[PDB]
């Protein structure tokens, strides 16, 4: 159709584009690279182009699809990694054989030569049909055994056909909806514009751990599934590690993973290392990979791809809530999103707000986190998902005041905030634990009480000990441990244990890289028992200087405590925690005599 | 860069924070010569304690 | 066999040779009837005098195309310039023949040689590496250097830069280790060495004679001009090109590299000069200024610039990068050393302070990162006990510094007996270990013994970060 | 006089090490990096709106 | 505010009209007139934002000859927390008085974290006295007022230097100030502290200071309530 | 030609102005006031007029020139007094007799009427000819014996007509070439675009130092001659000795003082002592203003000469390094011209990059500095010359931190960093030796190993001692002078002679008004040698105190060491030294007992 008219980086005007809607897919050059209308000045539609706009030229034929930005939805959508346009990369290498992407491939997002088996569901022939109702289950792999393959939303009727148990691939009809004397026919695969939600029945209070194996993260700072979750922090700070950890580490029935704007070495160790990991949800040892989606659009990339990169992610977690699988869409770094956005809106020259963003960011940023949420599925059978949105905020020079940051606050409410002060002395996951908080706790009462009663109790402790330890160093690093009471020094010993062997965690080694919250909810019992010991044999006469040395090993003993193998047990770890209390109380109750 | 004081960067604050500086230099230049002269008498007395 | 012939370039292109100039200002020309203008198109301005500039056209609008030229427009006129659109991008002519030749800012011969016999005319600015191809850069790299293998290990495909300020000696540690980097295990696939050196490609932009002269120089002196090719682009060259002198190094790399498969460092030394040449150029076209001036695509630019690194599936070359870079002020928050830390593997930070101590090198190791050696390390590769001594050693130089401010406020008396410890560590550290001769070789093996007799300082009750088992093996005498 | 020399030393030495060493940073932070972006941003509203 | 004007001006009724997130607003407003390509104010906000928040705010107050009144408590999530930012800058000139809910008392977990000292109410001096609430409500306030001032004051001289250089008063408006905090800013979430009882906490914490010292306090007050315990 | 069209303060654009190249200075109105093209667009050009505009009217006529501002080179700029755009401010007062520079006023930039003597070279009709070969040598004055003129570095050809030997004015059509059939003819003079560097065959690398004639600048801090340099411009610190000493001393060939928009009283006073500084050697009576030009600008001169009063500057040093004369500009505060940036950029609306400097202030700096640098001339026969950049900054406030200031310290490789503190206490030539680094130190020792083999390792010592001697004054502050070790007390007692005898140099009186390299390099022998003695025999002997009594005619000796007249002869004075050393010898030999 219309014609290019101007090319200034990846933003395109196209000429000759009557009929052109804002936010259309339109193909652009003879190799139809990918695009959306954003603005009509007449005829002229700016569209940005989300592939290498080098070689453009005026004149070159621009098609209009008629069909906002669509992901394919359904099997085959699991395992592999994605280019932000929702393009798998595998296919991409085995059809260009070239270690460079092309520009204009095309390649059809799943697999259509796949024949994936399907066992129809509870609807028949005749049954009323609404939409988001699962009308069969497919065997997509050993981990997912049950992708429930649910009718689109904004489509019902009363079924026709129904396509018997087999096997198919995602072309075949499989049932034939009939609504008014139209008869739409499905298959196993199904287009969704990313940038509206998928729709849900209702979208409830999320009030389930999203145990992140992390240990400060678990115990101070707790996040929901369905909760919305940032990590701020400046370079080299452990943001793409604590995703990483929460990818492969948490509980949540899938994964999706979008690194918008990292470097590509960061998203090949995960195709590296995920496949060689295993879980234990399902009952067997089974690669993490089976669960996981890789919607990966590096640095490099074409920049304006990183939105829709972003917004594939988050429309594939939402469908994978949309059948109970309780999915956490992991965003590396939401500050290249925003990246992304001001470069385009820069380019168009237009609206520069707070240092150069574009004024609609606060506005985008809070409809992507608010696009999650543990939320009823639509239709029926009845199934409640979840999408906890975790994401890296990745601010400029590690202010918390780059308005990225401040735009994802207020919205989210978990703030993971990192530190680099506490990531340069290698002190993992180096989170700030004077201005992270989380709106979370107060709803995980429930939990906590069903299943660690006193966990919520011992976590005002450690933080009401941290902020104790806080003052009295800014009183220390300027008069000296001199003026310190006995009871001010016992807390700042407590809080160097508790700063060097709790909040920290290796994250690699194969003892605290998956803290489970047993373990985390015995060492918090551990670590302020021994404060509670140290304080009370204070209090009782002993000076603490004497103690330190003759209870020394107790003291060893708790910040060893960390090294407890995970993989031991519930019933060992608890035990040899048992015992750490039992020593503890005993070799206090003797020193103090 | 450096210890931050974490505060909320606007002009009146960089005055604020300029007279602070201010004041915090001239009360180290007031207390080191302060200290100078109670370290002379302390002198004397070491040398009168030690005669 | 002859697969490659299928290139057959013998088809000419006629060039059209505008000399419909518009209008010029700052860098930009712009043209007014070029028909069908292509966007990223290269053109050869020819300016009145018979100086031929080359231009690349930046954006287009209908039939107008603004080139914006890269040797300056100063001299460029309306009625006499005349225009010849070459039709297609910027692209290096690339042979392996390049290895020895000491090339200008913008890949012209100045080695007194012919021009490259180029094997293909590789594009510069590549399309990315498909992160589905990448390998993970986990084979270590023995830098020699002690403050950068042992702590902050760099990982042959890594993209770990040299922060440090003008005055420091980046210069010479990159020197020194070029001239010393080797795997820490080598595969032997030439047992005399022939095919076991890396290749290096430097590419000095907007840096002083003096400095180019003295790359030239240490390179000669370890026979490095056999397998080097610099891309020298001085302080009095054009500040306009100093942006496709990273484009066409990485570039070359990559021929060098993925369609040769040599292992190739590349050197891109004073990157802030680049960074100030891409805010030269953005302000000439008044594009939205990021942090401190710098245009709103410097994060994208700079990534397009360094993610052109690193290991690929199918091929057994490997890109790794140093690309040395000036913080203006030593200051790490700046959108310089920020941005390029947001997307490197990981720098190696070279500190003011510690120089004016008079250590050498002065590898600061605490703010320093390496992304690469968290597989790079542990029991195949290397000894078992690398991380957790790199983990104690980080943690003991931070309470070692802690100490010393804390002695500097409240004297020395009030330090406990760990701080005392921990300050002696420390001084032993910045004296001993950091500390090594410009020339001087430590493999990794005998720096962690170093490491390891440093660290035993402290009773083996206080190392915590070291996991028991390796402590129980290794704290004791052997 | 032994003890309160050392408190005026020890203060005067936190001071110049920590007060003054945090303060300074803390007006160079909101003067020469945020003062100066705002103002350099709104030299850019400013540049748009003339363009 | 247009369902509230009809609410409380025609039909007499009682009204408290709450506009939640308005920094939200502020930004909506952003948006629209940096889409305009307008001549932006003090950070990329419209120029106009003044007027067309006070259109916003000032539909608000009582009407003579009707029995309605539009009382409005608009929260704004000041970003960044710094009250010059222009939506909290400007709502100040428009709004009499702001409630500052404060970030670091919130921090130690003091339940409502609001602020003395930057909070304010450009009528509550009309307010209280005899007649409506207890009679020394105005002295009252004012003396809690600039004793958390004093008592901040006096923390950050401890802070920057030894608690040697604070005089006993310094050292009673730190006691005071932790007290307050403690026991007179905290408070349940479904407390409901009458003003009365308020105030009578408020006086079993001024009494820590002697007679002598609480000096804004009038003398008749003073001896009228400060020793009856 | 064109006519002008719009007139907005300083810009005026002109109109059918087709042929205007970028940057060709176009001369304005009907006074004919020089602007240069910065902007041209279509067949209008937007004209930056330097004067004030006060009268331009649309249509006067604006007539090319086809040279971008260019330098005019030749004989007779030798002694004359330039403005920044190279105005002759002496012929301007003389023919113009008003104390004022008129508008428009265009008096040629070098002598017209003065008829030099001029000798061909060994170039006869028909040799063929480069750019850059000395065709002739012109005797400007005494003290430039033979200004040899050159061909243009941008002509080449056969030469077709040769004048001979006599007496030329500048308009005399020296030498005839032919290129290509197209004859060429050229005069005395020949004039170059000033904003790119007069090329070279090849440029060395500086390892000869500038000996400055200042003790502490050659002893501790050398810079070499083709080398760059720093100076705190600030009032008081003693700018006027070194400016003084690098025109009145030091090995340079010629000097260009360039002072760019300095105050018109600092103008006065450098433009009234200038003339009468004179030189002993090369003659006795023959002042310095007969081998350096001035380029002078009060900073009301038009803010485009104030911004290209550095670049003429360098262009006329370079002018002088192609003849082999290794000129060394002394570029009088170089924050003013890095204002006139400022002001240009701004007027311009080019984008504030860096607290109000523009973009490309960072890469203009290092370009001017990097014009630098020994140089093997162009063309045969091939001299070599050297071009040293000495350029003072002075910030705003003495900051220190501006960009300007940074950029010069990160580029000039010696700082010899001025203090006010030092001149306070009347210690000239007020060096603060903790800053005042120099990395031209390493490159020197090819110099030094030469012909001065001790002195590396002597200075190292001599600096190690001051810097041990200035940590040490902070322990004495600490504790009482007692405390100290006794080779303590050695320390503090050598550095505060050296202090006093040896860095603070007189430089009025005859003795010391110029330390020779030789004289400076016994001094140091005679003092670390007395360090030395005094440190070795209380190790291994008496108490410090009871050999300084018995040994302070030895120090005397070494302190008035530094009376030695250089005029007595290198070789009686070198013999003086070894005398000394040897009395001193035998004198703590004797002591020692
Ligand atoms: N909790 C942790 N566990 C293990 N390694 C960590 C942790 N936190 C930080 N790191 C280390 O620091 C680096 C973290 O990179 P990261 O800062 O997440 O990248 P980005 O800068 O993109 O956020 C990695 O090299 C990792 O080894």
């Amino acid at each position: 159709y219309g014609a290019i008219y101007s090319v200034s980086g990846p933003v395109v005007i196209a000429e000759n584009m009557i009929g052109c809607a804002m936010y259309e897919l339109v193909k652009v050059g003879h190799d139809n690279l990918v695009g959306e209308v954003i603005r009509i000045d007449g005829d002229k539609a700016t569209i940005q182009v989300y592939e290498e706009t080098a070689g453009l030229t005026v004149g070159d034929p621009v098609l209009r699809t008629g069909k906002p930005l669509s992901v394919e939805l359904g099997p085959g959508l699991m395992e592999t990694i994605y280019d932000g346009i929702q393009r798998p990369l595998k296919a991409i290498k085995e059809e260009s054989q070239s270690i460079y992407i092309p520009r204009g491939i095309d390649t059809p997002a799943l697999d259509r030569t796949i024949k994936w088996q399907f066992t129809p569901g509870k609807f028949q022939v005749g049954d009323h049909i609404s939409g988001g109702d699962i009308y069969g289950s497919v065997f997509e792999n050993s981990l997912i055994s049950s992708h429930k393959i649910l009718l689109p939303p904004r489509s019902r009727g009363t079924i026709t056909w129904i396509a018997p148990a087999g096997e198919y691939t995602l072309d075949e009809k499989i049932l034939e909806v009939e609504f008014d004397g139209k008869k739409s026919d499905f298959t196993l695969y199904h287009t969704w514009p990313v940038r509206v939600p998928r729709p849900v029945t209702e979208k409830l209070s999320a009030d389930y751990p999203l145990l992140t194996g992390q240990r400060v993260l678990d115990a101070l700072f707790p996040c929901v599934q369905g909760g919305t979750t940032c990590i701020p922090g400046a370079f080299g700070c452990g943001k793409t590690v604590i995703s990483q950890s929460l990818s492969k580490y948490s509980n949540s029935d899938a994964i999706i993973y979008v690194g918008c704007g990292e470097r590509g070495n960061e998203m090949a160790e995960v195709l590296m290392e995920f496949p060689e990991l295993y879980t234990e949800m399902s009952g067997t040892k089974e690669p993490i990979m089976k669960r996981t989606t890789l919607v990966a659009n590096t640095s490099n990339m074409p920049v304006a791809a990183r939105e829709a990169s972003i917004y594939t992610g988050i429309t594939l977690a939402e469908y994978f809530r949309d059948q109970g699988k309780n999915v956490s869409m992991i965003a590396d770094s939401s500050s290249r999103w925003a990246e992304a956005l001001r470069e385009i809106s820069g380019r168009l020259g237009e609206m520069p707000a707070d240092q150069g963003f574009p004024a609609y960011l606060g506005a985008k940023l809070a409809s992507f986190y608010e696009r999650a949420g543990k939320a009823v599925a639509l239709g029926s059978p009845d199934r409640t998902g979840s999408v906890s949105i975790v994401a890296a905020v990745s601010p400029a020079g590690g202010d918390f005041s780059d308005p990225v940051t401040t735009a994802t606050l207020g919205i989210t409410q978990v703030f993971w905030g990192l530190d680099k002060k506490l990531a340069q002395r290698k002190h993992f996951p180096s989170i700030n634990t004077s201005v992270s908080y989380s709106k979370y706790t107060n709803v995980l009462n429930k939990f906590y009480d069903s299943n660690y009663p006193e966990f919520p109790v011992l976590r005002d402790r450690m933080k009401e000990i941290l902020s104790n330890a806080e003052e009295l160093e800014q009183v220390v690093q300027l008069v000296g441990k001199s003026a310190l009471s006995d009871s001010d020094k016992i807390t700042l010993d407590v809080a160097t244990l508790i700063k060097e062997d709790f909040l920290q965690q290796n994250g690699y080694s194969t003892y605290d890289a998956f803290c489970p919250i047993w373990k985390t909810f015995d060492m918090m019992r551990a670590f302020i028992s021994y404060h509670d010991e140290a304080q009370k044999a204070v209090a009782n006469g002993a000076n603490w200087s004497k103690l330190a040395d003759s209870t020394g090993d107790v003291k060893h003993a708790v910040s060893s405590s960390k090294f407890f193998e995970p993989s031991r047990g519930e019933k060992e770890v608890h035990g040899e925690f048992e015992k750490l209390l039992s020593t503890m109380q005993e070799r206090f109750a003797e020193s103090t005599d | 860069s450096g210890n931050r004081e974490q505060v909320f960067p606007t002009r009146m604050t960089l005055g604020l924070m300029k007279t602070k500086l201010k004041g915090a230099n001239q009360g180290y230049s007031l207390l080191k010569r302060k200290s100078e002269a109670l370290t002379k008498r302390f002198r004397d007395i070491t040398k009168r304690i030690d005669d | 066999i002859n697969k490659k012939a299928v290139e057959q370039g013998f088809n000419v292109k006629p060039r059209l040779n505008y000399n419909t100039v518009s209008g010029v200002n700052g860098p930009l020309v712009i043209l007014e009837k070029v028909k069908f203008p292509r966007y990223n198109e290269i053109v050869n301005l020819t300016l009145p005098d018979g100086t031929v500039r080359q231009g690349q056209v930046l954006e287009i609008r209908g039939d107008r195309a603004i080139v914006q030229v890269f040797e300056g427009t100063s001299g460029i006129d309306v009625k006499k310039t005349t225009v010849e659109f070459t039709g297609e991008s910027l692209r290096i002519p690339v042979s392996e023949d390049m290895l020895g030749r000491i090339f200008d800012g913008s890949g012209r011969p100045i080695d007194n040689g012919p021009k490259v016999f180029a094997e293909d005319y590789l594009d510069i600015n590549g399309s990315p590496i498909n992160p589905y191809a990448r390998i993970y850069p986990e084979e270590m790299i023995s830098t020699g250097v002690s403050a950068i293998d042992t702590m902050n290990s760099i990982a042959r495909g890594q993209k770990i830069p040299i922060f440090s300020a003008s005055g420091l000696p980046h210069n010479e540690i990159a020197a020194q280790i070029c001239r010393q980097a080797g795997l820490v295990r080598p595969t032997k696939d030439v047992h005399d060495g022939h095919e076991e050196n890396f290749s290096i490609v430097f590419a000095a932009m907007g840096v002083n004679l003096e400095t180019a002269r003295f790359f030239k120089q240490d390179f000669e002196e370890n026979g490095s001009l056999e397998r080097t090719s610099l891309f020298l682009n001085l302080a009095n060259d054009p500040t306009i090109e100093r942006i496709i002198t990273p484009r066409l190094a990485l570039t070359t790399a990559e021929y060098l590299a993925y369609q040769t498969e040599r292992h190739v460092l590349t050197i891109l030394t004073d990157m802030s000069s680049y960074a100030d040449a891409l805010r030269e150029v953005s302000a000439a076209r008044e594009e939205v200024p990021g942090r401190r001036g710098y245009p709103g695509y410097m994060y994208t630019d700079l990534s397009t610039i360094y993610e052109r690194a690193g290991r690929v599936e199918g091929r057994n070359g490997s890109i790794t990068q140093i690309p040395i870079l000036t913080m203006p002020n030593d200051d790490i928050t700046h959108p310089i050393p920020d941005l390029t830390g947001y997307i490197t593997e990981g720098q190696i930070f070279v500190d003011r302070q510690l120089h004016n101590k008079g250590i050498y090198p002065p590898i600061n190791v605490l703010p320093s990162l390496s992304r690469l050696m968290k597989s790079a390390i542990g029991e195949g590769m290397t000894r078992k006990d690398h991380g957790d001594v790199s983990n104690q050693l980080y943690a003991k130089y931070a309470i070692g510094k802690d100490a010393a401010a804390m002695k500097a406020v409240v004297g020395e008396e009030a330090l406990s007996i760990e701080d005392k410890l921990s300050l002696e560590f420390l001084e032993k550290f910045e004296k001993t270990f950091i500390t090594q001769g410009a020339y001087e070789d430590r493999t990794v093996f005998e720096s962690l013994d170093q490491a390891w007799s440093l660290l035993r300082i402290y009773p083996k009750e206080m190392l915590n970060r070291i996991s028991p088992k390796i402590l129980d093996e290794f704290y004791d005498r052997a | 006089a032994f003890i309160i020399l050392d408190e005026v030393i020890k203060v005067t030495n936190r001071r110049v090490n920590a007060i003054e060493h945090v303060i300074i940073p803390r007006t160079e932070n909101t003067i020469a990096y945020i003062n100066s972006e705002l103002d350099e941003l709104d030299r850019e509203e400013f540049y748009r709106l003339k363009k």
